[PDB]
């Protein structure tokens, strides 16, 4: 699942045995109940551009 | 590099300025508040490494605007299968002496993990690299920094697009190809290091480093990137170690 469409994570994905993946996030986000979504835990997260967002 | 624009101030946060005895060197990536990822090739002709500066925060070097934060270079990491002079394995890990301060202009890119690197960012059409390179080969290098945006190519579709030179490197799984073949865009030797970052889904990933060409923006030939995704475990691996005395440090590879 992982390798089609990024199993539909925002960012990391994991294959487990059975119809079951995990998505995971960067340090300095967290996963949302959606299991998928990752939301920034700190004022400056890697990968964003403050004067930006 | 040539055929781009000046990167807006604050939009190129992980951009690195490498300086020895105050003279520009070659770029990096920060990916953590004290280590920057670069291209082992700077390093070859080093002959003290403890006036390795890394400066953060920087965009017009004519002046100063206290966004800038320099710091000493205390460890240059490089893999043990690099050979000084050639091509293949081009990539440095550096740790600072002191970690920067994340800021509106100081911010790490994001190292992505293998599988998704591989599985997903390395099929993103375009990625933007940019430093204070030659703004023409032969050319004088840039005062602010610039960046361009360059499309990636299958290894086999940039040597069946390239013009053929009897000499040429072999471009290794290590390696990838990025830019255009008609002269107008391209990285230069004075970007070497620096990053190729890759956008996906809001975030930004380092998946390249400013490595090789001939000369640059040279009709029939592309850049030529060091491919992160095959160094992912090899960094993580390091970046957990403690310091060791000496600067200079070859680490096994893989
Ligand atoms: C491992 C680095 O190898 C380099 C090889 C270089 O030239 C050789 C001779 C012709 O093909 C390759 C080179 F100019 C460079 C040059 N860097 C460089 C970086 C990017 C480009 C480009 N995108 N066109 C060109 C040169 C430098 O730092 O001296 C580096
Ligand atoms: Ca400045």
């Amino acid at each position: 699942i992982c390798v089609n469409e990024n199993g539909g994570c925002e960012q990391y994905c994991s294959d487990h045995t059975g119809t079951k993946r995990s998505c995971r996030c960067h340090e300095g986000y967290s996963l949302l109940a959606d299991g998928v979504s990752c939301t920034p835990t700190v004022e400056y997260p890697c990968g964003k551009i403050p004067i930006l967002e | 590099i040539v055929g781009g624009k000046v990167c807006p101030k604050g939009e190129c946060p992980w951009q690195v300025l490498l300086l020895v005895n105050g003279a520009q060197l070659c770029g990096g990536t920060l990916i953590n508040t004290i280590w920057v990822v670069s291209a082992a090739h700077c390093f070859d002709k080093i002959k003290n490494w403890r006036n390795l500066i890394a400066v953060l925060g920087e965009h017009d070097l004519s002046e100063h605007d206290g966004d800038e934060q320099s710091r000493r270079v205390a460890q240059v990491i490089i893999p043990s299968t690099y050979v000084p002079g050639t091509t293949n394995h081009d990539i440095a890990l550096l740790r600072l002496h002191q970690p920067v301060v994340l800021t509106d202009h100081v911010v790490p890119l994001c190292l992505p993990e293998r599988t998704f690197s591989e599985r997903t960012l390395a099929f993103v059409r375009f990625s933007l690299v940019s430093g204070w390179g030659q703004l023409l080969d032969r050319g004088a290098t840039a005062l602010e920094l610039m960046v361009l945006n360059v499309p990636r190519l299958m290894t086999q579709d940039c040597l069946q697009q390239s013009r053929k030179v009897g000499d040429s490197p072999n471009i290794t799984e290590y390696m990838f190809c990025a830019g255009y073949s008609d002269g107008s865009k391209d990285s230069c030797k004075g970007d070497s290091g620096g990053p190729h970052a890759t956008h996906y889904r809001g975030t930004w990933y380092l998946t390249g480093i400013v490595s090789w060409g001939q000369g640059c923006a040279t009709v029939g030939h592309f850049g030529v990137y060091t491919r992160v995704s095959q160094y992912i475990e090899w960094l993580q691996k390091l970046m957990r170690s403690e310091p060791r005395p000496g600067v200079l440090l070859r680490a096994p590879f893989p």
